[PDB]
This record gives structure tokens, sequence and C-alpha cells, in this order.
């Protein structure tokens, strides 16, 4: 399962 | 960017006038842009291009391969274009290495 | 040894043109067992082994969801770092991801990672702690600040800790007959006279999994290994893989070279010789 990667660098 | 290593090996020890299958390995090269083809006498060949990966590293590597029954006269090679080489790369396959 | 599952993002830039390519790879060990390309129209995660299709569309339904806005993030990410960068909209760049957990005796996560490289060169990196990160230049300690401020650490950690590892156990269990099967090198040493008088001894390791391998050269005086000729591990095309080590030895002395054979398949080490 994917984890979620959703914040800005 | 670094250059491409290339590799071109049957999967199963080469047997003149029995199946097996041609296997081109690129791998270590990046940007991952590229060209890679199976060549039976200089004509590409139908073959499946493996998903784009990468090393600890992360250069990049690709398996591109189709089936062969290989003989005394068919000449095999592989066939590369990257742009860190001004002229493409050619590994002609060899059965020893 | 133990087991680990991961990923490999891949997000290349268009010169000009605002879009980005994105590519994602799924591996249980050294199996890629998924994969996600957004040129193609319509874009899906798709299995790429037999095993993974026991997973029915509401996973592939959700996966595909979560590697599309992924896929976003990268794009954003990849505008960003050129921001940081200072370079022009004219050229493409890459940023790419892996992470992955590794499961331990409990039933647990053994240890954790996620990294990050942009154009192929280290950027930011978590830690074994699971709750730091290290920058590998200027423009990631300001990705760094930004990180710890969020607590992004905590998300991947608990993504590692939770969803990670329960996933690998179940993948493991749903390929059992393939993925817990540790397979062996088959092997044998070649011989080609072929420099006037030096003879080439070349010792072959096919058909084995995991990746793995150990090919090294003794000669009988001598402590060190030998200079040999390596390959590079390379795959067999049907999920295993396979290396030679080659080296050049005086006509009439080929007993005295041995190829030692190390893998995590075979019961003791190998020894094998141009019988």
């Amino acid at each position: 399962n994917s984890d979620t990667v959703g914040w800005s660098w | 960017a670094r250059p491409p290593k290339v590799q071109v090996y049957s999967r199963h020890p080469a047997e003149n006038g029995k199946p097996n299958y041609l296997n081109c390995y690129v791998s270590g090269f990046h940007p991952p842009q590229i060209e890679i083809d199976l060549l039976k006498n200089g004509e590409k060949m139908n073959a499946e291009q493996s998903d784009l990966s990468f090393s600890k590293d992360w250069s990049f590597y690709l398996l591109v391969h189709t089936e062969f029954t290989p003989n005394a006269v068919d000449q095999y090679s592989c066939r590369v274009k990257h742009v860190t080489l001004d002229k493409p790369k050619i590994v002609k396959w060899d059965r020893d290495h | 040894g133990p087991h680990s599952l991961s990923y490999f993002y891949t997000a290349v830039s268009r010169p000009d043109r605002g879009d980005s390519r994105f590519i994602a790879v799924g591996y249980v060990d050294d199996t890629q067992f998924v994969r996600f390309d957004n040129y193609a129209p319509n874009p899906r995660m798709e299995p790429r082994v037999p095993w993974i299709q026991q997973e029915g569309q509401d996973y592939w339904d959700e996966e595909t969801r979560k590697v599309k806005d992924n896929a976003q993030t990268y794009g954003v990410g990849l505008n960003t770092l050129r921001g940081y960068y200072n370079q022009s909209e004219a050229g493409s760049h890459t940023l790419q991801s892996m992470y992955g957990c590794y499961l331990g005796p409990d039933g647990l996560l053994l240890h954790g990672y996620r990294q990050d490289a942009y154009d192929g060169a280290d950027y930011i990196a978590l830690n074994e702690d699971l709750r730091s990160w290290t920058a590998a230049d200027m423009a990631a300690q300001i990705t760094k600040r930004k990180w710890e401020a969020a607590n992004v650490a905590e998300r991947r950690r608990s993504y590692l800790q939770g969803l990670c590892v329960e996933s690998l156990r179940r993948y493991l269990e749903m390929g059992k007959d393939t993925l817990q099967r540790a397979e062996p090198p088959k092997t044998h040493v070649t011989r080609h006279p072929s420099s006037d008088l030096g003879v080439t001894l070349r010792c072959w390791a096919l058909g084995f999994y995991p990746k793995e391998i150990s090919l090294t050269w003794q000669r009988e005086g001598q402590d060190q290994s030998q200079d040999m000729e390596l390959v590079e591990t390379r795959p067999s095309g049907d999920g295993t893989f396979q290396k030679w080590a080659a080296l050049v030895v005086p006509p009439g002395e080929e007993q005295s070279y041995t190829c030692h054979v190390q893998h995590e398949g075979l019961q003791e080490p190998l020894t094998l010789r141009w019988d």
C-alpha cells in the first residue's frame, strides 16, 4: 500500500 | 550525466536451434531519457521494456527483452542512445561473454 | 535477510510546457509487483506479477487515487526545487524518491526509510529514528525546516510503522509460493583458451533470488581474492538474477583457482572449479 505524499518541498 | 553500462546475454546458456530469451540490461545512467533496441542482424526486434526504476545511487536501470533461438550465424546486438553518448553504443551478444 | 516493501518514484519535468511525467514502481524485496505511469491515457495503478491480482478493484481504485495525488505533489515539488536552485524553465529536471519498510521478528517494523534526490543527487533523507531529517545541501535545509515545523516525520513514521508493514505481511502471504522462496545459484565454470596461452576461466551463477550474491576467485598460494572481471548482477527476465566472475590464468594451472559462491539460498558456501 502506498504512502500518502502530500506536503510541499 | 552518467553514461549507461550495457549487457546483452541469454537467460539460459545458448544452444543453437533451441529457444531462449535475449536480454539487454542497461543501468547506471542519468538522466532517464534513453533509446534501447534489440537488433537481430541490424533490424529492431519486437521486445518488451521494463518499467523505469533506479538503484540506491539514483542511477536508472531498464531491461529490454524478447524471445530468440540462437544459431551459428545469427548476429544479435543491443543498440543504446543516451545524451552521454554522441554516437550510439552497440554491444554484440556473445554466448560466453 | 528480513523482507521489505518499497516504492520508487521518478518525476521528470517537460521543457517550457508545464507537465511532468510520473512513474512509480512497487517492490516486495527484489520483485516488482505494481506500476503507474501518467503518460498512459487514463493512468491507473496496474499489477505486474500474478499474485497481486488477488487484490480486488477496491484496492486498485484506492491505490490509483493515492498515486495520482502523489503524482501532482511531485509536479509541484519539481517546480519548487527548480525554484530553489535558480534554474530556468527551458531544461528538464528529475525528482526521485524511494521509501519502504523492513518487517522484523515482532511482526513489527525493523527499520524504514524515505530518501529524495534532485537531478540524481541526494536531496533529503529521513533518519533511522524516523523523527529527524538529513539535508544534503543548502536547499534541503529549506525543505528540512519546513518538514520539522509541520511534523512530516510523523506522517512518514506512522505510515512505515502502520500501513507499510501490515501490507508487507499481507503481500508476503499472497505470494507465499514465490516471495518467501530463496532460490540458490546454479553454478558452473567455463574455460576459454584465448590469449596465445592465457586461459579465461568464467564462474557463472544463474537463476537465483534474491539479488544480492557474492562471487570471488581464489588462488591456492594467496590469501587475498584475485583480480577479476566482474559483471553487475543482472535480471534473468523471469524473476531470477545472474552474475559471473572471470579471470585469466596461465595454461595448465586451472586447478589452482577456485570460485567461491555465497548466496542466502545456499546451505553453506559453494566452492567450484573447472573440473
